[PDB]
């Protein structure tokens, strides 16, 4: 009676209220990507190290 | 003891009265008396019903009484003797209170009943007929009993009706289903 005079109101005269998803993007933090691959650095290359190393530390073990 | 017992002070006075005026056997004398005795204190409005309030005496009230019974000595006796207790007690302005109790009390032994039909306007009178039938002819008016069905002006409950009496009613009104409605659409 009443709950068919509210059940059609209700649903014919506004089923859903408005959104938009473009106002929606403003309030949610945005996808954004690493910065960078990056590539290690080569550690210790080549016997600049070594040579220096050896005559550095031409410590024996005792 | 008589069917129906109205508990509470002023009915307990009520109860006596109906209870010793139903084994004098004597309750439509009683009830006879107690509606005129009712009726010439609303028809004394003023000079004795707006001196129903305390500050008089034992003996100022006793008065008070004399005068009572010098309005018409058509009073039943036992209503006579209540109102010397009355006085006595010293409390009179719960006495057309007592006397409506006794009325709920006396009607009650008839068997008439009363309901409502609240509602937001006086409703079609073929709708109260409609009602009135339906109660008697439900189980809910037991018979042996009658229906004063009065439907009542109540804006406050918005359209709808409720059906009242002997403590059982069944609301179909527009403002409960309304309630239960907003409630649901609150999840």
């Amino acid at each position: 009676n009443v709950i068919q005079d509210l059940y059609l109101r209700e649903l014919k005269d506004t089923k859903l209220a408005p959104s938009t998803l473009q106002d929606a993007e403003g309030n949610v933090k945005p996808w954004n990507p690493p910065q960078k691959p990056n590539l290690p650095e080569l550690e210790l290359q080549g016997p600049e190290a070594l040579k220096a190393y050896t005559e550095q530390n031409v410590e024996t073990a005792h | 003891p008589p069917p129906v017992r109205l508990f509470g002070v002023e009915g307990t006075y009520a109860t006596a009265l109906y209870q010793a005026a139903a084994k004098n056997s004597s309750i439509d004398a009683a009830f006879q008396s107690l509606q005129k005795v009712e009726s010439t204190v609303k028809k004394n409005p003023k000079l004795g019903h707006l001196l129903l309030n305390p500050a008089l005496s034992l003996k100022d009230r006793n008065s008070v009484i004399d005068a009572i019974v010098e309005t018409h000595k058509n009073l039943d006796g036992y209503v006579v003797n209540l109102l010397k207790v009355l006085s006595e007690n010293n409390r009179l302005g719960c006495f057309e209170k007592i006397a409506s109790d006794f009325g709920v009390l006396n009607d009650a032994h008839n068997g008439l009943l009363k309901g409502t039909v609240t509602s937001a306007e006086p409703l079609d009178p073929k709708s109260f007929k409609r009602i009135e039938k339906a109660l008697s002819a439900s189980k809910l008016v037991g018979q042996g009993k009658s229906l004063k069905l009065e439907n009542v002006v109540k804006p406050e409950i918005k359209g709808g009706l409720i059906v009242e009496l002997g403590d059982k009613t069944v609301d179909l009104s527009i403002s409960t289903k309304i309630q239960k409605l907003n409630k649901v659409l609150e999840d």
